[PDB]
This record gives C-alpha cells, structure tokens and sequence, in this order.
C-alpha cells in the first residue's frame, strides 16, 4: 500500500 | 526485451532527458511574515513533497527505467529521492552565489538556514556543491545525465540469482549515459585527456551528493521525532525506507 | 609540488610502494562484545598505518596540517572499508578483516545493525570481483577517496592531484589494451562505486556512534577522535 | 588530538 507504488502504478 | 534506451544515440539521449525535465515549483512563502523553525520547515516540507510527485513521473521517462520491474523502480527511487532533490536544488542555485534557490520565490542564504537546528551544516554543503558546479561551469546537458546516473546507480548495489539480468541491464544504461557525457565533452572541443578528467570530476561530485543525502536523511528523521512540523505521508514513506 | 611532475608509471609504483601491511587480529564463536572488541582493536591499529600511508600519497604532504587532518577525518572509514573490500575479493561471501579473522554475514548478526553493513561490504567485494579490479586500479581509487571525500567541506591543488590520478587510471586501462570507449566506461564504473563506499561509511559511522552510547566495547581515543569529527 | 601527533612524525 505504498504511495510510491501507486504513483508509479497508475497509467 | 528490445530496450528503447540501448538503441538511443547520444544526441537522442540528451533530448529525451531534457524533455523529461520536471518544472521548477513555487512555494507558499510570504515575505511579509519572518521565519520560524516550524514555518520554514513547513515550506521546505510542502515544496519537497510536491517535487516528489514530479520526480516519480520524471523517473518513468528516464530511458531504461520503465523496463525495470515495479519492485526495482520502488527501490531505486526510495534510496535516491533525496539525492535527486539535492542535485536539482544545487543546479537551480548555480547563478546565485551564497544562496539556495528552493523556489523562484524562496531564495535562502546560510544565515536563514540557521533557523532550523542542524540545517546550517546541510546548507553549507549544498552551497559548496553549487559553487563547484559554477566552478566547473556545469552544462544542462551534463546535469540531466548526472541526475539520471544517480537514479540508476544509487540503489543498484543494494539489490537474488535470476534478477542478475536486471542489474546487468541497469549497468548497460549507465554505460550508455557515460558515452553520452563523453560525447558532450567532445563536442565542446575538449581533448581526450580533458574529457576523462571532466568525466571523473563530475562523478566524484556524486560521492559528495550521496554524503549530503545521508546527512539530510538523518536530519529529516530528527524532525520527524521532534514532531515540531508534520511530514507528508509520502515523505514519511521515503524516509522510513532508509531505516 | 612534485606529485604533478611524476609520470603515470611513477604514480603507480609510488602508490604501490606506500601500501600499508595486512595486520592480524588477536588470536582466538563470537558474542557482540567479543567481535566488536576484535574489530575495534584491529581498526585502531589499521588507523596508525593509514595515517603513515597518507603521508606517502603523492601530493598529500604538500597540503597544510589542517587540510591533512580534515581529509583523513572524513575519509578514514571509507579507506578502511575499501581496503577490507579489496582483501575480501579472493574470498567470495566472506569478509577478510585479517588473515586469521574471516567472517561471513551470519557472524555479522552477533552485533546489532552489523548485518546491514556486512551485506553492503560483501556486495562491493562482488562488484570488484565481477569487474576484475586490479591492484594498480585499487591504489588509485583509495588515493582518490582520501583527497576527494573532504575537498568540498573546505583547493586547486587537490583537484590537480585528482586529475593526475585520473590520468593514471586511464593510463592503466590503455596499457591493458582496452579501447577508448571501454576506458571511459570502466573509469565511470569504478568511480560510481565510490558513491556506495561513501554510503557504507555514513552507515558505518552511525553504527559506531550507536556502539559508543550502547557502550558495548570501549573505543580508543584515536577512534573516538575520528568518530567525533562526524557529529 | 592524536591525529595531529601521528601526522607530525
Ligand atoms: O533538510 S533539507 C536540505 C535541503 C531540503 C529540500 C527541500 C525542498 C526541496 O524541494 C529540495 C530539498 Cl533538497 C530539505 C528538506 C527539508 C524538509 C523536508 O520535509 C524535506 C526536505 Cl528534502
Ligand atoms: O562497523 S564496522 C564495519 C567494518 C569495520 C572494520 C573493522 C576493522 C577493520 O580493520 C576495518 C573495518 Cl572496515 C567496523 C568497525 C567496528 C568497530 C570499530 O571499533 C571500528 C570499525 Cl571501523
């Protein structure tokens, strides 16, 4: 649930 | 497979990096109110948090970075985020001797850095780095190379058996950027001896940038426990990735 | 300054001749205090030889006494670590602190936070192993650390000597038959490792500071002086 | 300062 994950995730 | 980065030429590498440059953000700084330790730290925290969002999307546009797995992308940014914030700040502050340009409306000297405990020692190192860039007359094409080198290199040695091809792919892009730096220095009319010397001088600065990041990380961890100014949820994630 | 007048071969042989010796640990598992005591005693004795090694680095004696103190205070743990990494190349998965003190990462778990520093050191040794680092290249990197790590916390002379060592590194690679493209690539790869050696030093400096107030093992006066210069 | 003394020798 890392914020860095989602910001890298979304497209 | 069939990496786009390995196919790029030297001039194409520069263009892609220059196109990916994040913007220079502004802060909520009001020159009317003087500085306090909580207010100045709040300004720098608010600014660094918004820059982190742009950095994460800038990293996606770095050639070769998208080819890495999500776990590797997280690891590289987690260990290099403060290094990238600092070299960008140092780059913005080249034309302002003795001053750090956090934002076009936030220009601080080493005296105003004393408003925060321990911050003055970090300000002096950032100023000395900016003087070194001015001393070397660093070029924007060289700067975007060093910033991408920091992203790919700073966390590559902190990586089991099959993922060695991922580490090898990063080193291939790192050598690609080295060819780009040499290609830049050859265009500016530098002899082969001058190209190697300037190449070494630029990469030795990254050693000091790592040193500033380690000291900066300990200072941010101090402010977290001091609880005087709250940190953003993203900065807390990036900060806890170093302990 | 006679350092700039030397040739590339005369710079290599001067650095090779100045190499400190490989010291032995105190003879004869390990607890926290026992391992930290062996490492403290070893690092303290290695520091005495490093200080004399620094005097023999071409150009280092030309600096004032204050600048010599500043450079050693900032680079001492980096120099100890890069020498440890160099000794451990022929021993993959292990750290050769001394010929009679060969440790693995499992033995690094005897001390708190020591396993993290151990893994970074082992990773650096593997990188030197994968790159086939040569002893002539190693002595140049160690001299670069001494002159560069503290040069920005102060200088034109130090940078002239640093350029001199850069000419020596390239000269060694051209002697080995590497092409021009392979020369600046290997030069970049070697210097980028110094960024991680600096990282290990800052992490190692914090660990030694925690050992100080944990007071597990008493530190020597010289080691405390080198440690207090970072806080 | 032990570092001073060791450098003077
Ligand atoms: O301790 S710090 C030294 C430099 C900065 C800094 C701030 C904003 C920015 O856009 C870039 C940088 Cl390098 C510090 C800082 C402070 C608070 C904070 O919450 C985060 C940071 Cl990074
Ligand atoms: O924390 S440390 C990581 C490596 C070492 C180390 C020890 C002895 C030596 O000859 C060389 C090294 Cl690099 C650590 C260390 C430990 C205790 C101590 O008192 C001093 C040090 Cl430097």
């Amino acid at each position: 649930h890392k914020i860095l994950h989602r910001l890298l995730q979304d497209s | 497979k069939n990496s786009l980065a390995l196919s790029l030429t030297a001039d194409q590498m520069v263009s892609a990096l220059l196109d990916a440059e994040p913007p220079i953000l502004y802060s909520e700084y009001d020159p009317t109110r003087p500085f306090s330790e909580a207010s100045m730290m709040g300004l720098l925290t608010n600014l660094a948090d918004r820059e982190l969002v742009h950095m994460i999307n800038w990293a996606k546009r770095v050639p070769g970075f998208v080819d890495l797995t999500l776990h590797d992308q997280v690891h590289l940014l987690e260990c290099a985020w403060l290094e990238i914030l600092m070299i960008g700040l140092v780059w913005r502050s080249m034309e302002h001797p003795g001053k750090l340009l956090f934002a076009p409306n936030l220009l601080l000297d080493r005296n105003q850095g004393k408003c925060v405990e321990g911050m003055v020692e970090i300000f002096d190192m950032l100023l000395a780095t900016s003087s070194r860039f001015r001393m070397m007359n660093l070029q924007g094409e060289e700067f975007v190379c060093l910033k991408s080198i920091i992203l790919l290199n700073s966390g590559v040695y902190t990586f089991t058996l099959k993922s060695l091809e991922e580490k090898d792919h990063i080193h291939r892009v790192l050598d690609k950027i080295t060819d780009t730096l040499i290609h830049l220095m050859a265009k500016a009319g530098l002899t082969l001896q001058q190209q190697h010397q300037r190449l070494a001088q630029l990469l030795l600065i990254l050693s000091h940038i790592r040193h500033m990041s380690n000291k900066g990380m300990e200072h941010l961890y101090s402010m977290k426990c001091k609880n005087v100014v709250p940190l953003s949820d993203l900065l807390l994630e990036m900060l806890d990735a170093h302990r």
